[PDB]
């Protein structure tokens, strides 16, 4: 169980550093769309502001 | 393109609509001034209710028929009146102008225009005194009105036709909401009307300013009496404001 142990907590470690990263990539997914519907939002705006 | 030649044609047509034979008018006399208030002696053919022409472009209210005077106010400052003033009688019974082609339009409570645009075209005149049509002619309300909020709309709902009184303090949120209601009828094909009455004159600037920023405007009547005219003018004004709202009631459109 000194054997199991030690291999067993290395594949926990393993999985909390994906972990880590998999919530850093969607994060910055989130980024991307919410910027982007800024600049959609950014642009309908100024539609409007030029017939005015 | 601004046109010098269709000015000059308009001013053609004008001097051809003038009739230059005069008609017989019932006159009197001022008698006493005080406050906004006229005592008129003469005026034996004059009716409670009619409109009475000042000297200059005003207009007074015949009030009281006593027996030997008439007591009438005035429709703008009476500073500048004095005792002996000629008065003649317009047998109009107190008068605004109606249309569709109002809409886009800020106008004093006597119908006369109070931005730069220039003259006023009107599909005739309404009274302003009438009695609301009777019992049998109602019917009952049955669409929405969806202004901006989520709050009315899903707890104090409202329908076309209905009368809600929007209270509450002073600096609570109250002309925004109101206007915010105009605003979101933009686009749902009701016409909207908003009478401004003793509001400080800066606000109704901006107000009308932001009914712009939004183009309601072009789907807005706006009456205005300021905080500074006279009390006879903030009084009418309300009923002004109804009698323009009556004309799209009865040709079966929708108004606010
Ligand atoms: N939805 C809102 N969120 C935040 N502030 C608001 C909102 N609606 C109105 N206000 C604020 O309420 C304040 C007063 O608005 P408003 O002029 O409509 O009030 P009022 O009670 O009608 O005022 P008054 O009695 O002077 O006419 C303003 O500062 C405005 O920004
Ligand atoms: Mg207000």
């Amino acid at each position: 169980d000194l054997d199991l142990a030690k291999a067993s907590a290395t594949d926990q470690l393993k999985k909390a550093k994906a972990e880590a990263q998999v919530i850093i990539e969607q994060a910055n997914k989130r980024r991307s769309q919410i910027l982007d519907e800024a600049k959609a939002e950014a642009e309908q705006e100024r539609t409007k502001i030029v017939a005015q | 393109q601004l046109n010098s030649t269709e000015i000059s044609e308009l001013i053609k047509q004008r001097i051809a609509q003038f009739n230059v034979v005069s008609e017989a008018h019932n006159e009197g006399t001022i008698v006493s001034v005080s406050d906004g208030v006229i005592r008129i002696h003469g005026l034996a053919d004059a009716m409670q209710g009619e409109m009475i022409s000042l000297p200059g472009n005003r207009y007074a209210i015949a009030l009281n028929l006593e027996r030997d005077s008439v007591g009438a106010v005035v429709m703008g400052p009476y500073a500048d009146l004095a005792e002996g003033m000629k008065v003649k009688a317009t047998g109009r019974i107190l008068e605004v102008p109606v249309g569709r082609g109002l809409l886009g339009r800020v106008v004093n409570t006597l119908g006369a225009p109070i931005d730069g645009k220039g003259p006023l075209d009107h599909d005739g005149f309404s009274a302003v005194e009438a009695i609301a049509p009777g019992v049998i002619e109602r019917q009952s309300v049955d669409q929405p009105v969806q202004t901006g909020y989520k709050a009315v709309d899903s707890m104090i709902p409202i329908g076309r036709g209905q009368r809600e009184l929007i209270i509450g303090d002073r600096q609570t949120g109250k002309t925004a909401l109101a206007i915010d209601a105009i605003i979101n009828q933009r686009d749902s094909g009701i016409k909207a009307i908003y009478v401004a009455i003793g509001q400080k004159a800066s606000t109704i600037s901006n107000v009308v300013r932001k009914l712009e920023e939004h183009g309601a405007l072009a789907n807005t009547i706006v009456v205005v009496a300021t905080a500074s005219e006279s009390a006879a003018l903030q009084y009418l004004a309300p009923y002004a404001g109804a009698a323009m709202g009556e004309y799209f009631r009865d040709r079966g459109e929708d108004a606010l």
